[PDB]
């Protein structure tokens, strides 16, 4: 399903990814962790080409998407993304946020799109906020809204780039809970996070990255209790 | 002699006429320059290398060069080609050009000022640059732009007083006229400067007030 | 007739003299205008309300009013008081004044741009406003300000072409001069614009180069 | 020693403190917690008059300091403050950061100031960084320097305004440790934090604030394990 194959990434003199390979199959919840400058979010964003690899290739559903001989919009229709800082459309209401892309990309019928949106709003517990504009939403309400919006395009995998880091601590749970609910429903997910609780609860696999490389991986309990590599132990000892 | 503003009163219709003339110049000048600027912007966004180079050269050259020299380049420089463009069409042309460069840049910057995250969200939801542009980015750039366009006008008011030297009967030109019959330069200039000041204040007030209607 | 730039070559000394004349005008205008501007700023910070009112009114009036009208107000408007200040001092006074207001605003803004956290840290460590300003805030406001002063100079170069209308022998005036002997307006103006342009590019290059270092 | 007495604070129509009283005596470590918008930081910043109460008074060492009849610089000499975003002086090196105030406020001798600084740098583990500029420091290193810098003025009470929130997770421990050490050496502390571990380990007293009011307070174990108030249990349930 997802196959990032030995990619490298540079931002000028900054080498962020130095040879990374990631395979995720349908239904997996994979969680990527590590210190700042590990390359977590860069690897995460290579999957739907928000970044372009300097070398290496990424295949989704068996087809390479970084050869310029494929329609990227068609790719990202399959691959959802939830952003650390929400990136809600400010001039658009909750419903409108959700329905913009289906109506304009998938050419869905407006009444149908509307029904989809109110279903998703109920799902993430935002029905009573349907019409409002973000500015009137709290951090949690915002991220739950962003998630609803992503889901309305019905992807087969969701990418999560530190979706909780910009939330007040009293607000982390609600967003994590929605994410877990999706995990329990078999959604394929790649999650970059600081919240180890999530990985404990619903993660299938944990990836520890350091200095632009995957240094160790395994199941959550393997990594959290029986980490083999010294760097992993260091990071965890500071983090847990 | 000595200061005597009271003597200036009877010339009120001259000032009022000068004032109305500064207004008419600036409005039409901006109006063309904005549309021009919009167009210049579009060229700089084109994938086509020569066109981008041209719009860049236009903007770069006009911004990096004095308003006066452009004015005189239109007025004086064209005479030797059997061209006798009026003071008016010369001033408007010059201003619309200067303003076109600054307006084009206002647009580019108003766009780049919208958080790149918006584009990221939009593309990631399957939208193409075109769609992202129509339904997401531009409606926000606009709220960045209208305030800076509105400000450009206020600058164009002050700048337009430069058409006096070309012999256009603007608000500043009046001070020549009046003095020809009064031998006084000071008092009518103090009056004229006061009018530019009051105009600037007025328009700044409405502009920011409008800005709050947006941001 | 029709275009002939080659004929313009022999007039090179006129341009160079014009060029050198614009520089000398502009350099001096800024140097005075900076000193003046710094002074006006200090006034706007003073607790003595009249002084702040005067400086505020000053700045607001000059910024909200054309450079030309200030020039002519000095040159022409002063004649009737039996005053015949040269084209040069008229121009320099006008520019140094205009630039003084804008410099005052640049300084105030360069100060307001240093993170208020710097002041809070300074006060909370027991330093009085004076010390915070001296040892903490100002050394930073400076790096905020120099890029804007340097750029202001670049604006004043373009501005200074306006003292031609007063009869100063600057770079723009030359086109009148040359045409009196050639009947050509176009070509000497294009050359003049090209010269103003090269000056703007050069100074912008050097200015930004100075800027990245800070 | 510290007595905030029934203060209120407004920022325009925004009522942030709605009648708050706080007493802290020598040697206490008081920790204030609550959801965003509780007013915690506002209360903390009333102590050294970084905020001015709309009503009410604040006394330190028994003298009223918000009557305009007191030298505020002499007060802030007694009451140190560590900031969420460090607020280091960028143009000054580490050691220069530390020695600026003693030299300019206390009029200390420069050799003496130099020795204080190297003592403190050693204390917080920044010895090898004495002549490095704030920009070469990682966030944890930054906050440790800010702490050394505060200490050189030898306050009788230290205020901590969320000293850990802008740190990458791998960096929280080292800063918290320094704080704990200060706690263990008997330093009077008022700490606003999200890190309940610290409150558990070294807090003497825990204050829970909500909607601009102190709604419940008590010892760490009382608040974390036997909380009487409903809101306290609710907040904790989202947080723990």
């Amino acid at each position: 399903m997802i196959f990032v194959n030995d990619v490298y990434k540079n931002f000028g003199s900054l080498e962020v990814l130095k040879g990374v390979t990631l395979k995720v199959n349908k239904g997996e919840v994979v969680v990527i962790i590590g210190p700042s400058g590990s390359g977590k979010s860069t690897l995460l964003r290579c999957i739907n080409l928000l970044e372009e690899p300097t070398k290496g290739e990424v295949f989704i559903d068996g087809v390479k998407i970084n050869n310029g001989k494929v329609n990227i919009n068609k790719v990202r229709q399959k691959v959802g993304m939830v952003f650390q800082h929400f990136n809600l459309f400010p001039h658009l209401t909750a419903i409108e946020n959700i329905t913009l892309a289906p109506v304009k990309v998938k050419k869905m019928n407006k009444k149908e799109a509307e029904e989809l949106a109110v279903d998703l709003l109920a799902k993430v517990g935002l029905l009573d906020k349907k019409d409002q504009y973000p500015i009137k939403l709290s951090g949690g309400q915002k991220q739950r809204l962003a998630i609803a919006r992503a889901l309305a395009m019905q992807p087969e995998v969701m990418l999560f780039d530190e979706p909780t880091s910009a939330l007040d601590p009293e607000m982390v749970k609600e967003v994590l809970n929605v994410m877990k609910q999706l995990a329990n429903e078999g959604m394929t997910m790649v999650v970059v996070t600081h919240e180890m609780g999530f990985a404990r609860e619903v993660g299938d696999r944990v990836i520890f990255m350091d200095d632009g490389v995957i240094v160790e991986e395994g199941t959550p309990e393997e990594i959290f209790y029986r980490a083999k590599n010294e760097r992993t132990r260091e990071f965890l000892s500071k983090i847990l | 002699m000595t200061v005597d503003f009271l003597s200036m009163v009877k010339y009120t219709p001259l000032f009022i006429s000068g004032l109305i003339m500064t207004l008419k110049l600036t409005f039409l000048a901006v109006t063309i320059g904005v549309l021009m600027g919009l167009f210049i912007a579009l060229m700089k966004m084109s994938s086509i290398k020569p066109i981008k180079l041209v719009a860049s050269s236009y903007i770069e050259v006009i911004r990096g060069t004095p308003l006066l020299v452009q004015l005189l380049l239109i007025y004086n420089g064209l005479m030797q080609f059997g061209m006798n463009i009026p003071a008016f069409t010369a001033g408007v042309s010059a201003l619309a050009i200067n303003s076109s460069a600054y307006v084009a840049e206002i647009i580019r910057a108003g766009i780049q000022a919208v958080d790149p995250g918006q584009n990221e969200a939009a593309r990631s939801l399957g939208m193409t640059h075109a769609m992202a542009m129509r339904y997401v980015i531009i409606p926000q750039a606009i709220k960045n732009i209208l305030p800076a366009l509105g400000n450009e006008f206020i600058v164009m008011l002050k700048e337009s007083a430069i058409v006096s030297v070309i012999g256009f009967a603007d608000l500043t030109r009046q001070a020549d006229i009046i003095q020809s019959v009064t031998y006084r330069y000071f008092e009518p200039y103090i009056i004229i400067a006061a009018i530019y000041f009051v105009m600037t204040l007025t328009f700044s007030k409405l502009l920011s007030l409008f800005e709050r209607r947006l941001r």
